[PDB]
């Protein structure tokens, strides 16, 4: 249920 | 946090969230001790009996947060990790002895109204403040109850929680559990006869137990949420890593690296 | 000298106190 964070951090 | 209440905004600006990249989930709490170092529990990162062994690339650190779930665009900073250090004599086999770890951020964070480091104690502070009956504070985004009814009860908090707990005499800690306690731990919580309650719970681990000095007005991290048996059980106490006893290791790691 | 620490921008630095800190301080004097 987390809002998404910029995908630069998750890639 | 069981039986705590909502933090005020900015009340705990050293609180750090450890965030797993994939799947996206809350791992643990932590605390900010300078612009590039974060302190947490070892068992948040490394516990081989459940094949838990997280790496620098598996995790994000999120600083300045109030909401558990929101991306707080204006306020929070997200950082990657350069390097993780675990106490060499961390004992995961029998008692979680020396449950402590340091993490170096890839880049320094800028302090702000919502991001600010906590003090580590010196010898005099530790001796004055760590006494049975005195109260410290625990914060986190972990569970509100040990157990609850699926898809009905809540659950996880929506904002950071806070609870104040007294330090408990060593002999009472010892009698409360079959686990072998060492001098690298203390325990806190209310006694069954005191009519207040409160405890840390799942997801609060690695977060700070802090105390305020009346003489200089500063907050000190005296403990790290380490372990317990369930959450908020009668005749049961939460156990905390003794930050001061392990300060020499912290000093070695920060100095060398 | 030593880096500033444990003084919160929105509390100690503005002389505001949080809702429950008083409970902590009182515990020292019982
Ligand atoms: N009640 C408090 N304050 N707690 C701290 C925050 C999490 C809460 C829920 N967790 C817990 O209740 C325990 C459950 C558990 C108990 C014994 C063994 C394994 C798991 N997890 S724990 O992280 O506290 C844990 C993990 C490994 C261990 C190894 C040896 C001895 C004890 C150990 C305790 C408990
Ligand atoms: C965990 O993984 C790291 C890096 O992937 C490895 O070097 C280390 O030996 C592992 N430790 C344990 C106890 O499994």
């Amino acid at each position: 249920d987390f809002e998404e964070i910029p995908e630069e951090y998750l890639q | 946090i069981v039986e705590g209440s909502d933090a005020e905004i900015g009340m705990s600006p050293w609180q750090v969230m450890l965030f797993r990249k994939s799947p996206q989930e809350l791992l643990c709490g932590a605390s900010l001790i300078s612009d590039r170092w974060v302190l947490t529990a070892a068992h948040c990162l490394l516990y081989p009996p459940w094949d838990k062994n997280f790496t620098e690339n598996d995790l994000l650190v999120r600083i300045g947060k109030h909401s558990r779930t929101r991306y707080e665009r204006n306020i929070e900073k997200i950082s990657m990790l350069e390097k993780i250090y675990i106490h060499p004599r961390y004992n995961w086999r029998e008692n979680l002895d020396r449950d402590i770890a340091l993490m170096k951020l890839k880049k320094p964070v800028a302090f702000s109204d919502y991001i600010h480091p906590v003090c580590l104690p010196d010898r005099e502070t530790a001796a004055s403040l760590l006494q049975a009956g005195y109260k410290g504070r625990v914060t986190g985004w972990g569970n509100l109850k040990e157990t609850w009814t699926a898809n009905v009860g809540k659950g996880q908090p929506s904002v950071l929680q806070v609870v104040n707990l007294p330090i408990v005499e060593r002999p009472v800690c010892k009698d409360s559990t079959r686990i072998r306690i060492t001098d690298n731990m203390f325990c806190a919580g209310y006694k069954p006869d005191e009519g207040k309650r409160g405890d840390a719970c799942e997801g609060d681990s690695g977060g700070p137990f802090v105390m305020k000095s009346p003489f200089n007005n500063r907050w000190y991290q005296m403990g790290i949420v380490s372990w317990g048996e369930g959450c908020d059980r009668d005749g049961k106490y939460g156990f905390y890593t003794h930050v001061f006893r392990l300060k020499k290791w912290i000093q070695k790691v920060i100095d060398q690296f | 000298g030593e880096a500033d620490c444990g003084l919160r921008p929105l509390f100690e630095k503005k002389s505001l106190e949080d809702k429950t800190e008083r409970e902590l301080l009182e515990s020292y004097i019982d």
